[PDB]
């Protein structure tokens, strides 16, 4: 059970935005300029991590 | 028969060919707010927060 | 003249010009499926929408 | 299809938020709404988040 | 018009999105009637 919870957690975690404007990356490399989807992919990026 | 709604928070569940069987309303007692936390709608003897 | 938009997943009412493309199946292929970008295989399915 | 509101006049004040300019007809949206109306020149700025 | 008072007992629940799921139990905050409240009978 413990193992799995964690797993489940993990990719909930993929739904979380962050602070980003969206929690896809293609979403957000498809909607905005690279210079700002670099700041949306970074806050996404340190949150993952 | 008229009624007014409400902002609740509600536990639906899906069944197999996609159609809604039961809820749970989270904020009408207790033992609902419980399965809310616990995300199901069987919950097992013990004391929980 | 401020132009306000939502953006979200597939039920739109609004894409830009781009044309389509026949469907193919059985491949991982990346598809723009009305607004939803992504990549993967696409199979017919027996879930009952 | 933001070609025709390019060939238009040249602009102002031409920012987008949540999107990019380019990426526009790039994308596909739920609603959109357009508000037209005439301010003063200093007054443009106070039209922003 | 008469008035009556009932219970509504597990009725009102609809289909908040646009979205199919099959065998998921799903969470959501969004106007509906409160469970075993007094609803309104109008003759
Ligand atoms: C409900 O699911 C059962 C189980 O597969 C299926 O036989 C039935 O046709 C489904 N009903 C509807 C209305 O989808
Ligand atoms: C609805 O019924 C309950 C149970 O009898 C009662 O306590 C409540 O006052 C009723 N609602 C109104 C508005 O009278």
């Amino acid at each position: 059970n413990h193992n799995a919870q964690a797993l489940n957690t993990l990719v909930k975690q993929l739904s979380s935005k962050f602070g980003a404007i969206s929690s896809v990356l293609n979403d957000i490399l498809s909607r905005l300029d690279p210079p700002e989807a670099e700041v949306q992919i970074d806050r996404l990026i340190t949150g993952r991590l | 028969y008229v009624g007014y709604l409400q902002p609740r928070t509600f536990l639906l569940k899906y069944n197999e060919n996609g159609t809604i069987t039961d809820a749970v309303d989270c904020a009408l007692d207790p033992l609902s707010e419980t399965k809310c936390t616990l995300k199901s709608f069987t919950v097992e003897k013990g004391i929980y927060q | 003249v401020v132009l306000s938009f939502e953006l979200l997943h597939a039920p739109a009412t609004v894409c830009g010009p781009k044309k389509s493309t026949n469907l193919v199946k059985n491949k991982c292929v990346n598809f723009n499926f009305n607004g939803l970008t992504g990549t993967g295989v696409l199979t017919e399915s027996n879930k009952k929408f | 299809d933001y070609s025709v509101i390019y060939n238009f006049a040249p602009f102002f004040a031409f920012k987008c938020y949540g999107v990019s300019p380019t990426k526009l007809n790039d994308l596909c949206f739920t609603n959109v709404y357009a508000d037209s109306f005439v301010i003063r020149g200093n007054e443009v700025s106070q039209i922003a988040p | 018009r008469t008035q009556s008072y009932t219970n509504s007992f597990t009725r009102g629940v609809y289909y908040p999105d646009k979205v199919f799921r099959s065998s998921v139990l799903h969470s959501t905050h969004d106007l509906f009637l409160p469970f075993f409240s007094n609803v309104t009978w109008f003759h």
